[PDB]
């Protein structure tokens, strides 16, 4: 059978895809409402000094989502 | 002896930080920042730098996705630091090789701010569509929650002209509205929100 | 949580008390076999794995002669942790020792 | 019988509250049947079993009832439907993904699957796609992995191939937000098929490159246009392929028929004439790079100037006006440490770049010529010391282009090297360095139907 | 010398079987899917 | 080296279990070109280059109704010098179903045979 | 005499430590006896 | 007797074959 | 090796199963016949389709392939418990130590606090302290008992944080070799005290000595009229050698392991004891078998005949009998004849699983159970552990030559085309596999097959020098996945004459017999070809010698 | 490279918590949804959902097996490098009744 096989070349969910273990080292802290926007107005620029161009629209997804016209 | 090994299955089910309803507007407030410490790879083609290694490897496939680890939708991440396995900070972090590969294995402390819901929330999202079935909406523009028919207040009916709603009001509406939360999903890779618009 | 926390805090004091510090290391100053055999051996497998080279590679397509001329001109970012029997351990670079 | 078979499933609709599930099985066996199966479903009870789920939803999403949703997925040829039953199954499927977000998951597989069909046929797909995606934002990421999976496979016939980049190539024309993945995609895949003939230099991967390899050279003149290459998305066409150019189509050894895309694209425009060159010379003259590709981006640029018809007659000036500027920049540090302990491979830069200046002078020669008949910074100086420096260029670089050029500088009186190439009778790692050296990218194609597109921005042998 | 049995997988072949040395089966296109050890096993 | 190999089908029998796999072959498929090798009857042409893997004997079934061989095994290619039809005891009417084969390999003075 | 050593070292509840190349082969861990009693760490140049 | 010795190693004996395995048994 | 592993073992705690094999494995077994008509396994019987797939079903716990599930466990429950073969040598000393009257032990509960508080010590790595407990020894009131222990307890709680203050231990022990050494004297001579005694001594209320057989029966032992007189005067204030049911043993440990937690606490246990997993009386008895998964149970043959599975023979009959234990309750339970057939039932189902585990204490040559296939050279831990075949090798007769290096040897081209070796494609070596590739498995400077970034394989043996040279350009072409950005495609090169090899005559004495060696292909040749200089290591002569080419 | 890296080299999938091998399992997920490596002896079945007021599973626990029956918890495994036949080794010893607990150190 060929479905149980071709698994193996779906899944490749590998440890250089994935971490091994994450752990949370400290309680989750709620964050405000300007910060969010002071984070995501510079989380943006990260990688824009490739691949990760389709995601990075994705990031720019996330650009529009408090400012833009909805 | 029903005590003592209930440490350890309410525990871990006791989910740590609810979500406070704040900002005075009734919705209450899901996005949340939290550290942890990751254990990565770190690939001998990115070995002269290890900033875009670890960011390009565990973290950005990690982004607007759901994790189980954590409870949250990642939304992203700032601080990312690789944890020296020297114990001197410096410039010149060193890591571990591997013995069988050549691959090294490091710490590494983030801050993901992940975005936390649960039941018991108050949420609201833009309306995408609606049918007599359900009002699909699209929560800070990527997320859909699905309120299904046996959960909305039975009073209001559908008109058919593809479609317009009709509640007390008469109102084909608009996106925005609040509705309740019922359980979020993690079954596919999309990831579902399921709620409720009983008041 | 942070019982993984109090994990962590444990293995890091435990991580810091056996690194003997630089002025104090107390074992030989050279590259006994072992270590040049090995690196050798692993940094053979990283060029093989894409590392970035620091030297005028002539023609040499065996991955395992490159890092030999790259260990005789001391430009391998490599550091050798030798483990005395109770834990304790002494960093040493590749630089600072002494081939044979 | 619409007053008979409409309650009819209602039977079995609630047969969930009875829990047992048994005409569950009859109904959802008897759609989920092909088009020549004979007994199967009619437009007529299309209408009446859609319309009874659509309003009564809750009682579907069961173990036993998730059965027929799949045989909605399965329900095969409905974009030939008569649309007042077709927009009644647009309808369905927007109402079915919507109130549970993981069928979105399931249907999607069929939806990329079915772009082998023609453009005409599959008006409606990308129709409820692009709808989806504008639904779920982060619904790209497994549509990311199905079109990689639904990509034809080399020895599939034409019609599976040039509809399916046709049926390709109209995604990223409504969503320039994947964009990078749809050129990676097909020029990966393109190479599948392209690199397959000049082992062979039968005709079966001939025309299979000559309509997708144009249909891209037209759907890219599409996006390079002023209309965009100043306002639009070609700037990001332009710079999604030139990160597509030097990652992927550079370190394919001995690859015709693909340059031939940047080619046609970095043509439109003077300003694409003057960054793509700009850029080549980036990666041509720099330490970051492993010497090999230095070596063959001067020869991929050596056979560009001579092989290209609509350039500026100063683009061409430019590019040789800094290639006789490298090499003088080279004469203070490099030209008396000959004679040292060592070997003639060590300056392999310098005689590929020499070897690919004197290309640009042999098939580009009169445009040099100024007013008078004089030349670019004295090439009867510059030349001619490099003729008799002591490197022995004439020696080192290709014999067909070196016995081309003394071939011509006797007919033209820039050199006299004819006498130094005689000179050369007893003297005379290297087999990997002939093939660079005779390796020119921009032969004319072989292939009879694309040159028809580049009899305009070609020069021949002629 | 041929065997017959089912298709192969792969999306390319539907090919049939011939032997390799002493442990396992091949096919002409080279596609060998698991589940073929021939229950090797003792004597005595 | 010469060498012999008996080839025998009345060991997986009774004393009376009727008679079911014979020599020769049979019908209901193509014998798939076993007559480069074999003769009519499930016997090989004597004098003829085997390998490993060449088919040596046709034996016919009826129970399974299959025009099954067995395989030459071993290592070094051969000849086939004899192949006898061995005779049966006890009438004058069972069919033969017991056949030695004489082979032969030879054994040039390869590098290692020792003097 | 394996399991003779097995009920006294099961009735001992006993870690095995991993560090004697007999029993370090056994769950294939890296000898430590020459190139396998020290670890090579690399250096990462930049932050 | 170097034969099926070469065909795999096994030259050892089976029983001890010794007077130090009294006390042993 | 594209694929690195993370974690890692470090250390293996041994231990025994709990009866909480129930929540692991939920696939308990009744039928003992398996292969039914046409040829199919029984669902519920031993060779169930929810202990991995077998014959090409699905599993039906897995749902995977028949290679790719790794198999399953089950549970066969015992109607009583029975007690384990391996631990028998160490409960029927418990037995003998024991007395039903007083729950104690026979030595007395200051004895047996003394050497119980020097085992605390001794997991710790301590010993001068160990021999300073027999420091404080002061018609014995209960005065001098509820004191002196006072004291002992209290110095060990002086001692244990003194040391532990100090760097002598840690909170997980320290155990060395020489403390081990005091260890064992300590339970060899403790187990030497309470195996022999005249009463249980907390009072007169003692119990009748005990008597095995080999690891089948328990006679408890009657009275002598000796005793008779004794525990009607203090306990107050048929014939000997009778069969014991095995489920009252249990009502004997268990009811000793409760009172003597604290003594038994410290045998059990050499490291010190975090976690207090207190100590029971089912590690020793067991309810229940595991079942293997089916994998590692599958038959032989012998011509062509598929012959019968040795596991599930020893099996059948527990299982066989386990409803024959069962039917024979219900007649019973219909209230003679009837007990001495269920007592020998018990009698045989204790041989039943004696039978399973050890051939030498059941009943031409028996079946070997599963420790007979684990102690000797042959059998397991010293043949398929320490002594594993290997991939990638080969042997041959050896032959001289001078007119090579003396650090090299002569391979054939035999050997040159089949040994391959993983060269991953970089920018440097592209153009010696450029020239791999084109080649192919035929031509000496060749390749095999290449592996893709995914993890696949792509054969070349059966294309052509078109295909070849189409995919041998196809090399330095990275593809489109996020996962395998940086897995470049090893090609399996042939062996060359820049590999290094190793040799190996069969004697292995000493450390020279086996080295190093570089390759050099030699063509026209058809065996191992080695220096003459290079006999001197081995002492190996060229006439007639093997040597394994590990590589 | 002898021992282990050409005689069976295999990447079992081993629990961490109770540091077993064979009472793992990679599960069967709705077909939309994919497969995942679990512990058996670490989780306890659906049915047991017994409830600070409530302990209502978040999804992210919740796997089914090959037959139907679904459990919770069990996760936290990964992927080692054993030889194959130490997963021989437990099994022989698990029909003994004893374990082998893995401390699989680094998490």
């Amino acid at each position: 059978m060929m479905k149980g096989s071709r698994r193996t070349g779906n899944n490749t969910a590998t440890t250089l895809n994935t971490p091994v273990v994450i752990h949370a080292t400290q309680l989750p802290q709620h964050v405000s409402t300007d910060e969010v926007l002071q984070f995501l107005e510079s989380f943006i620029d990260e990688k824009e000094n490739t691949n990760l161009s389709s995601s990075i629209s994705q990031l720019k997804r996330i650009q529009r989502d408090f400012k833009g016209l909805p | 002896n029903e005590n003592r090994e209930t440490a350890r299955f309410i525990k871990k089910h006791k989910k740590q930080v609810t979500n406070p309803i704040d900002e005075k507007n009734g919705t209450s407030n899901c996005i949340v920042r939290v550290p942890i410490a990751l254990y990565v790879s770190l690939a001998p083609m990115y070995l002269e730098n290890p900033l875009q290694g670890v960011m390009k490897q565990h973290l950005n496939p990690l982004v607007m996705k759901y994790n189980n680890k954590v409870g949250g939708v990642v939304l992203g991440y700032e601080g990312l630091k690789i944890l020296d396995a020297d114990p001197l900070d410096t410039s010149e972090k060193l890591i571990k090789i591997t013995p069988d590969t050549p691959f090294g294995f490091t710490w590494c402390h983030v801050n993901l701010y992940v975005w936390q819901p649960q039941v018991g929330d108050v949420l609201e999202g833009y309306i995408f569509i609606q049918s007599a079935s359900h009002i699909g909406l699209l929560i800070h523009d990527a997320f859909n929650a699905s309120i299904k028919k046996n959960n909305i207040p039975v009073d209001w009916t559908f008109v058919h002209n593809l479609g317009h709603w009709v509640d007390s009001n008469g109102e084909p509406i608009d996106g925005k509205l609040r509705f309740t939360v019922r359980n979020v999903h993690t079954t596919g890779r999309v990831v579902s929100v399921d709620g409720t618009l009983i008041s | 949580p942070e019982d993984f926390q109090q994990h962590e805090q444990i293995r890091r004091k435990t991580l810091k008390e056996k690194a003997i510090p630089k002025d104090q290391r107390a074992t030989t100053p050279y590259m006994t076999k072992y270590e040049r055999a090995r690196i050798l051996g692993t940094r053979a497998l990283q060029i093989s794995m894409n590392a970035p080279v620091f030297v005028d590679l002539e023609g040499e397509t065996d991955p395992l002669r490159i890092a030999m001329k790259e260990l005789a001109e001391k430009k391998i970012p490599l550091v050798i942790r030798r483990y005395l029997p109770d834990g304790s351990f002494e960093d040493w670079s590749v630089e600072e020792l002494i081939v044979d | 019988s619409a007053a008979m078979y409409s309650r009819f499933v209602k039977s079995a609709l609630d047969d969930l509250d009875k829990n047992d599930s048994t005409q569950i099985g009859i109904i959802a066996n008897q759609v989920a049947l092909p088009s020549k199966n004979p007994e199967r479903i009619n437009d007529k009870n299309l209408n009446i079993l859609l319309d009874i789920l659509s309003s009564n939803i809750n009682r579907i999403e069961s173990s036993r009832g998730t059965f027929l949703i799949q045989s909605i997925i399965n329900f095969e040829k409905w974009w030939e439907l008569p649309p007042h039953t077709l927009s009644k199954y647009i309808y369905f499927i927007k109402i079915l993904c919507s109130s549970i977000p993981k069928w979105w998951q399931d249907v999607s597989m069929i939806l990329v699957s079915c772009f082998i069909l023609p453009i005409k046929q599959t008006v409606c797909h990308h129709d409820m796609l692009k709808y989806f995606l504008r639904m779920i934002p982060s619904s790209m990421g497994f549509i990311d992995t199905y079109l990689a999976k639904f990509f034809p496979n080399k020895n599939d016939t034409r019609r599976k191939l040039v509809n399916y980049t046709s049926n390709l190539l109209k995604l990223r024309g409504y969503c320039s937000e994947l964009g990078f993945q749809i050129w990676s995609l097909l020029i990966e895949k393109i190479i599948s098929i392209d690199v397959e003939l000049q082992n062979e230099l039968i005709k079966e991967l001939s025309t299979k490159l000559d309509s997708i390899l144009t249909l891209v050279s037209t759907h890219v003149e599409e996006q390079v246009t002023p209309e965009s290459l100043e306002s639009g998305e070609g700037v990001g066409v332009f710079n999604t392929l030139t990160t597509l150019f030097k990652t992927h189509v550079l370190p394919t050894y001995y690859t015709r028929s693909i340059q031939y895309i940047m080619f046609h694209v970095s043509q439109q425009q003077l300003e694409l004439m003057d960054s793509f060159l700009v850029t080549l010379i980036d990666i041509s003259f720099a330490v970051n790079e492993a010497a090999e590709k230095k070596i063959k981006s001067l020869q991929y640029l050596g056979s560009y100037i001579a092989r290209a018809k609509k350039l500026s007659r100063t683009q061409i000036i430019f590019v040789a006006s800094y290639l006789t500027s490298w090499l003088n920049r080279y004469v203070i540090e490099r030209e008396e440490e000959v004679d040292q302990r060592g070997g003639m491979e060590r300056f392999k830069h310098f005689y590929a770049a020499f070897q690919a200046l004197c290309y640009i002078f042999c098939f580009r020669h009169n445009i040099f010529r100024d007013t008078d008949g004089n030349w670019e910074c004295e090439l009867d100086k510059f030349f001619q010391r490099m003729v008799i420096s002591k490197f022995n260029p004439l020696k080192f670089c290709n014999e067909n282009v070196m016995l081309m050029f003394a071939r011509i500088a006797q007919q033209e009186s820039v050199a006299y090297c004819f006498s130094i190439i005689e000179n050369n009778n007893n003297e005379r790692t290297r087999q990997q360095f002939i093939d660079l050296q005779s390796y020119f990218p921009y032969d004319p194609l072989f292939l009879k139907n694309y040159k028809i597109l580049m009899k305009e921005y070609y020069i021949e042998w002629s | 010398t041929f065997i017959r049995g089912p298709i192969c997988g792969t999306d390319n072949c539907p090919s049939r079987l011939w032997r390799i040395i002493d442990g396992r089966r091949t096919c002409q296109y080279g596609h060998v899917m698991e589940g073929d050890v021939e229950f090797n096993d003792d004597e005595d | 080296m010469y060498k012999t190999e008996k080839v025998d089908l009345a060991l997986n029998r009774n004393r009376g279990d009727p008679i079911t796999q014979h020599f020769g072959f049979g019908n209901d498929e193509w014998p798939k070109e076993w007559l480069e090798k074999l003769d009519e009857d499930g016997l090989p042409y004597i004098g003829t280059y085997v390998e490993e893997g060449d088919p040596i004997c046709a034996y016919f079934d009826d129970t399974l109704n299959k025009t099954k061989i067995k395989t030459y095994h071993s290592s070094e290619p051969a000849y086939i010098e004899e192949v006898n039809l061995i005779g049966d005891e006890s009438n004058k009417f069972q069919e033969l179903q017991t056949v030695s084969i004489k082979y032969r390999i030879r054994r040039t003075p390869q590098i290692g045979d020792k003097f | 005499t394996t399991c003779q050593f097995l009920t006294k070292a099961v009735l001992d509840n006993e870690r095995e430590q991993l560090d004697s190349p007999s029993a370090r082969i056994v769950v294939g861990k890296l000898n430590n006896v020459g190139t396998g009693s020290f670890d090579v760490l690399a250096k990462v140049p930049n932050a | 007797e170097q034969s099926h010795k070469k065909t795999k190693q096994a030259v050892s004996y089976d029983e001890p074959d010794e007077d130090e395995i009294e006390t042993m048994r | 090796i594209s694929k690195p592993v993370g974690s890692e073992i470090t250390s293996v705690d041994f231990g025994i199963l709990t009866a909480k094999i129930r929540n692991l494995s939920a696939k308990q077994i009744t039928n003992p016949t398996v292969l039914d008509n046409l040829g199919h396994p029984v669902s519920g019987g031993l060779y169930d389709l929810a202990l991995g797939a077998f014959l090409r079903n699905l599993c039906s716990t897995c749902g995977l392939d028949e290679k790719f599930c790794p198999g399953h466990q089950g549970h066969i429950e015992l109607p009583v418990p029975c007690y384990n073969p391996l631990f028998f040598n160490q409960l029927y000393i418990y037995l003998r130590a024991s007395c039903l009257f007083c729950h104690h032990f026979r030595l007395k509960s200051v004895e047996v606090h003394r050497y119980a508080c020097k085992l605390r010590l001794l997991q710790y790595g301590l010993i001068d302290e160990s021999y300073k407990l027999d420091e404080i020894t002061l018609d014995i009131s209960s005065t001098l008992l509820n004191e002196l222990k006072s004291k002992r307890s209290e110095y060990v709680d002086m001692a244990i944080a003194k040391a532990l203050s100090d760097g002598r231990t840690t909170e997980r022990g320290s155990f060395t070799a020489t403390v081990n050494d005091e260890r064992k004297k300590l339970v060899h001579e403790f187990h030497k005290k309470l195996l022999s005694r005249g009463k249980c001594d907390n009072c007169g209320m003692f119990s009748p000595k005990f008597r095995k057989d080999g690891f089948t029966k328990i006679f408890e032992t009657a009275l002598n009229e000796k005793q008779i007189t004794n525990n009607r005067v203090k306990g107050f204030i048929k014939t000997g050698s009778t069969y014991i049911l095995s489920t009252e043993v249990k009502n004997i440990l268990d009811t000793v392991f409760r009172k003597e937690q604290c003594v038994l606490q410290y045998v059990f246990h050499s490291r010190p004891n975090l976690s207090r997993k207190l100590v029971k009386a089912d590690s020793f008895f067991m309810d229940v078998l595991v079942v293997p998964p089916t994998r590692f149970r599958l038959p032989s043959k012998l011509g062509e005949e598929v012959h019968e599975n040795s596991q599930n023979q020893l099996l059948s009959k527990v299982l066989t009998t386990s409803l024959l234990i069962r039917d024979l309750n219900d007649d019973l339970s219909k209230l003679r004849v009837i007990f001495s057939r269920l007592m020998n039932a018990f009698v045989t189902i204790q041989n039943d699983v004696n039978a399973f585990i050890d051939s030498t204490k059941a009943q031409k040559v028996p079946i070997p159970g599963v420790k007979q296939a684990l102690e000797k050279k042959e059998g397991l831990f010293r043949k398929h552990m320490m002594g594993k075949r290997v991939n990638y090798a080969a042997r041959s007769v050896i032959s001289p030559d001078p007119n090579i290096e003396t650090n090299e040897i002569g391979v054939p081209p035999v050997f040159a085309v089949k040994l391959t070796y993983p060269e991953p494609v970089t920018a440097y070596n592209i153009a010696e596999l450029r020239q791999a590739v084109i080649n192919g498995p035929d031509k000496w400077p060749g390749a095999t097959q290449i592996q893709n970034e995914d993890g696949s394989l792509v054969s070349l043996i059966g294309m052509s020098v078109e295909q070849r040279k189409a995919l041998a350009n196809q090399l330095l072409t990275p593809s489109s996945n996020v996962s395998t950005h940086t897995l470049n495609k090893k090609v399996y090169r042939h062996i060359k004459n820049r590999d290094v090899v190793l040799m190996n005559r069969q004697p292995t004495l000493h450390k020279a017999s086996m080295m190093g060696h570089k390759v050099r292909v030699l063509p026209n040749e058809k065996t191992l070809r080695l220096h003459y200089a290079n006999t001197g290591a081995y002492n190996a002569d060229f006439d007639g010698d093997e040597m394994n080419m590990h590589f | 490279d002898r021992l282990l890296n050409s005689s069976d080299y295999t990447q079992a999938s081993v629990c961490r918590e109770c540091g077993s091998i064979l009472t793992t399992q990679q599960s069967v997920p709705r077909i939309g949804s994919i497969s995942t490596v679990c512990c058996r002896r670490c989780s306890m079945r659906f049915e047991d959902a017994k409830k600070g007021e409530k302990i209502f599973i978040d999804d992210s626990q919740i796997w089914e097996d090959g037959q139907g029956n679904k459990f919770v918890g069990g996760n936290e495994t990964t992927t080692v490098a054993i030889p194959f036949v130490l997963k021989y080794l437990d099994s022989e010893l698990s029909a003994m009744g004893i374990r082998l607990r893995y401390n699989v150190e680094p998490k």
